[PDB]
């Protein structure tokens, strides 16, 4: 048989074009698709998937924003700055944001040119197992069509907003608006837990804004829990306030305002919803019903299997469309590329989804690799994994002496915050204390952890974290004398500080 | 009465032995919430009449802290013709009041 | 024979703390003396050592302060935030800064006395192989005596000023004297290119001070010299000014300024010299001459084999006092716990000086662990070590287009800043590209490097940097896909971005 | 004489082809430097009015700069009856200065 193309792949998201340019880069010759159906709301934009527009990008450059405030009020002062005046416009943050954005769409692009990846700005559905319709810039007046040897499903995920909920999908945003956004946030309702949402309350809190967070039952599901709360309530003593259980049951446009009643019957004006509470397979037209592709219809992701396999043996799928794999960039490329060179290179190389290290940019952040302590316990038994643990303060924040915010203050003398900071290695006591799972939460956690997860990867015990020698004063360091554990019962909390209003 | 300041070890044994009802102060100058309740103890100094009240600075009159075996401030120990009976840690002012009237109201 | 105890120590800093303390939780009967001769300029401090009042605590404090105001001038602006009459006060700084030394003053004087160790804040020095004298508080009117049956030596380091330099041990600071300095720095010339030099006039110029910097040869000696440069270079392009080549000859008291004639015989006022050349081991009142103890005189450092013994067989040194071992606080504090457990538990573990990890607080950060480039050539031979690396630009800083400050504008063209990252791993061809070299220039370096640190302690091999996935957006995952060598001859210049008058 | 922006590329061939000498400026409207030197080539059109000045924004007539190979901004291309002849990139004015009087002055 003969086709136009040896891969033609749909999606030009980190996945898409990380398999598209090693194919080419092995002799294959190459069609990559790229096409962005706007948002609920109708915003659009350029080539680079997720990630660079509506994701990992944009939200690290406004978590800058936002952190740079908190600097600025919490921290400064004490450290010997003074201003007057200081005020956030959310116009110019948007505007250098979307510069950048830009620039990284014009570079995204010339690189598939330069790896010989021909690019065509066109929505794309497959016609067949082997042939793939599409329709220049969107335009379905006219209907093209190519072959391929090997077809790439690589469309990724988009955010979903409720059917059951009057005036949502209608009134409220998402993450694919937040960046963009031309009016400031105002007043913010964000419905959802996951790193999305909070990531989002964070900044926009940090920005100045009011900020309300809708949880259904717990913060960050699926996330070792102690963590989560230690984040949760890092955001509350700073501002952020944390609806419980509560939901919203209807949304009711009202003028440049939104009202939400809530499903304890409560009822609270906001100049902005914004739904996060998750994303489903971008699927819905691409006609993989008519070659019977079997897909799990609740996530509305493809079922691949461990070589990036569909049940069609000529279509294949990567990054967030796939059901069970981690919606991370590099996890997108790594499996993106790993296929590349099995189609077209003859590798025998798998894509490894274990030990894959996190990062939340939340105001407070997280870091981790591999298991939580709940989940460490439930798979290898709770006297059979030792967890080492410590809670401490970050050097440069403890000589402040923040004070909590106001609506976490219980009494007029709860004042000093909680401990910033914690480190947590979950260990298996019948391996030699080889640690299977590492957490983090502070400042720079994804810079904490990266070197961290390389460890977990080369099967590192806990007596080879108390032989590193720390680097002081620093964050990190606190691995590399943790002692305290879980079973021996001893206090692992902040040793020192004005914590708890007493120096001590 | 009201609150002075110990500087010496003898001193403050001497002022504790005789005076049998005593309670004390132990603060730090660097320490925010021992200063955020200075001013309320110097109140109680006033209106509890049926104590005495001191300050004793743990930097200064290092020998009495490292006695009294205090490793955190502001600790406010009560006395008993010289013998400690209570004590308690913290910057909260009810705390401290509730810790005073138990012995003084 | 019968002694007052079983371990007299001399010095309160890392190592002697660390070493009294582990001693005393194994039984033995501990004593420890500290005591703070005056600077130069008579300045005086609480008990922890070097680290705690004069070295990394406060140096790292203040290095946020500055970190922190580089934000206010270089980025805030882009990032929405706006702002009336920002200006600093050196006052405020060094109040806070010393509130917090003052508490962990206490924090380590009641954390001995709970591991049940006696400290006296005395003078002291040996009479006798097991004997020490010494002065309480000072005062040299009545010399006590105490016995031990072993002695631990960890009097660390002070500052020297050179003895060729007319008015320099009169006039001039030293990092004894800089964390507390009562008059605020003003026109400031920092001697000498060691870490320290370079730490002081980052913080200093980013604080709002004219600065200047002399240097004989090169920066940051010792070190990695690509990364030296490019440290330099961006502690330059943001005001520095390095007069290279050129040291002071003499100084001369002249009212509330200083003047200086320059090896070059030219001469410049300033408001502040402070020397930081190098650090001699403080062991000159200790009579160690009365003992034949072998020092290295030129160092001022007790020689010290493998185990901390000296050549008499009841008296150590660990820590910054002797020679050979990195003047870091947790090496010190590891070598002064070892020796404990091998004195008073039987233990067999000897002290391992390899691969320390590193990290230097210049306004752009230096980490590193292992062998430097250059160092891997001579030991090992130029054709058969790997070096990949790769500069880069960090996501937050990019997206500001930060520009030269002017005195490093060739013309009035060259705005944009240099590529703010490197990173480097220096690798053995002939082991399987076994990482023994780790460096990485560029924002939260001792964060970034702890991990991997921890990585070349367990022998990893460029595979496995290659086979982990990295965490995105991060300056650390740069190394996890870090293909370009030296030797390959390709370019390693940071892809993309502004700089180089044209974005591509 | 002046500038103007092109938005298609049979009107960036036409225009060129037809016109013998002819400069052209690369720019994108989120690029700083090309921002930085759009003013001075502005001026360049009126002073220098032996050869054709246009504008082609490269996100928006992407054909055309898929085909000029342009990999960054500003990129100034200089044309002799329709083929490309020098090639300059930067926005130093002193370099296009001196890149259009060695065709132009
Ligand atoms: C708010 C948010 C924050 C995030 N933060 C991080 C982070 O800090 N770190 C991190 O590692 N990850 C983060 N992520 C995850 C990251 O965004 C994605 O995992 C990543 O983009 C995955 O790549 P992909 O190839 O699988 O899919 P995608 O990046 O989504 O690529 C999909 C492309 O397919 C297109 N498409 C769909 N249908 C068609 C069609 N018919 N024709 C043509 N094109 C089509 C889409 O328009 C899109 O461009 C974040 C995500 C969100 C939403
Ligand atoms: C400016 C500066 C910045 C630094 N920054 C860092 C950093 O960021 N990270 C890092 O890991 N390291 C840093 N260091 C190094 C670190 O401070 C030292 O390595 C560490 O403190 C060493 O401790 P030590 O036990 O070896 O001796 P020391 O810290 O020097 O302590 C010894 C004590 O002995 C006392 N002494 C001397 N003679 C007598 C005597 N006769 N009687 C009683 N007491 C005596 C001294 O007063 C001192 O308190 C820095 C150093 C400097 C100067």
């Amino acid at each position: 048989h003969t086709y136009d193309y040896d891969y033609v792949v749909i999606g030009g998201g980190p996945g898409g074009m990380a398999s598209a340019k090693e194919a080419a880069a092995h002799g294959a010759r190459v069609l990559l698709f790229d096409y962005v159906k706007p948002s609920s709301q109708g915003t659009k934009w350029g080539i680079g998937g997720t990630c660079v527009n509506v994701g990992c990008v944009p939200k690290k450059l406004m978590h800058y924003a936002g952190h740079m405030g908190s600097i600025f009020k919490l921290d400064s002062k004490a450290y010997g700055w003074k201003f007057d005046n200081l005020k956030h416009d959310w116009k110019k943050l948007v505007t250098t944001v979307q510069s950048h954005i830009r620039s990284l769409n014009f570079s995204y692009m010339t690189g598939l040119r330069s790896s010989k990846v021909k690019y065509i700005n066109g929505l794309a559905k497959l016609k067949d197992k082997n042939t793939v319709s599409y329709y220049l810039k969107g335009d379905l007046s006219k209907e093209e069509t190519v072959t391929g040897k090997y077809i790439l499903i690589a469309t990724g995920c988009r955010p979903h907003i409720p059917d059951d909920v009057e005036g949502a999908k209608e009134l409220s945003i998402t993450s694919d608006d937040i960046f963009s956004l031309k009016k400031d946030p105002g007043k913010t309702l964000v419905v959802g837990a996951s790193y999305v949402a909070l990531e989002c309350s964070g900044f926009l809190n940090s920005l100045g804004y009011d900020v309300t967070v809708a949880v259904r039952s717990i913060v960050l599901r699926g996330f070792d829990q102690q963590c989560a709360v230690k984040v949760k309530l890092y955001m509350e003593e700073q501002g952020v306030m944390f609806k419980n259980g509560i939901l919203p049951k209807k949304l009711t446009k009202m003028d440049d305002k939104i009202l939400v009643e809530f499903s304890d019957k409560t009822s609270e004006l906001y100049d902005t919803v914004l739904y996060a509470i998750g994303r489903k397979g971008d699927i819905d037209g691409l006609n993989l019903e008519s070659l019977n592709m079997n897909v799990n219809k609740s996530n509305n992701k493809i079922i691949a299997d461990h070589l990036s396999c569909t049940n069609i043996p000529s279509i294949f799928a990567v990054g967030d469309v796939a059901e069970n794999v981690p919606e991370l960039a590099p996890v997108a490329i790594k499996a993106g590329e790993i296929l590349a060179r099995r189609l077209f290179k003859d590798s025998d190389e798998i894509m490894d989804y274990s030990y894959i290290p996190t990062s939340i940019y939340t105001p407070i952040e997280y870091g981790a690799c591999g298991y939580s302590e709940e989940k460490a316990y439930e798979l290898y038994g709770k006297s059979n994994v030792e967890v080492f643990l410590q809670e401490f303060n970050n050097l440069e924040i403890s000589a402040v002496h923040r004070q909590k915010h106001i609506r976490a203050q219980k009494d007029e003398y709860d004042l000093d915050v909680s401990s910033t900071c914690l480190a947590k290695l979950v260990c298996l006591k019948n391996e030699d204390n080889r640690v299977i799972g590492f957490h983090y939460v502070g400042p720079n956690a994804g810079e904490v952890t990266q070197g961290m997860a390389l460890a977990l990867r080369l099967k590192v015990k806990k007596k080879d974290f108390d032989n590193c020698i720390g680097i002081h004063p620093t964050d990190a360091e606190s691995f590399m004398n943790l002692f305290v554990t879980i079973s021996s019962g001893l206090s692992y909390a902040a040793k020192g500080g004005s914590g708890g209003g007493k120096c001590g | 009465g009201s609150v002075k300041i110990v500087t010496s070890q003898a001193e403050f044994d001497s002022i504790i032995s005789q005076n049998e009802l005593v309670i004390v102060d132990f603060f730090a100058e660097w320490c925010g919430p021992s200063k955020r309740i200075a001013p309320f103890y110097e109140e109680c100094s006033k209106t509890y009449t049926k104590m005495v009240f001191i300050k004793v600075d743990v930097d200064e009159v290092s020998e009495v802290t490292e006695k009294e075996n205090i490793t955190s401030m502001p600790t406010f120990k009560v006395y008993k013709n010289g013998s400690s009976v209570d004590t308690l840690l913290g910057a909260n002012d009810s705390a401290l009041k509730q810790l005073i009237e138990k012995y003084a109201a």
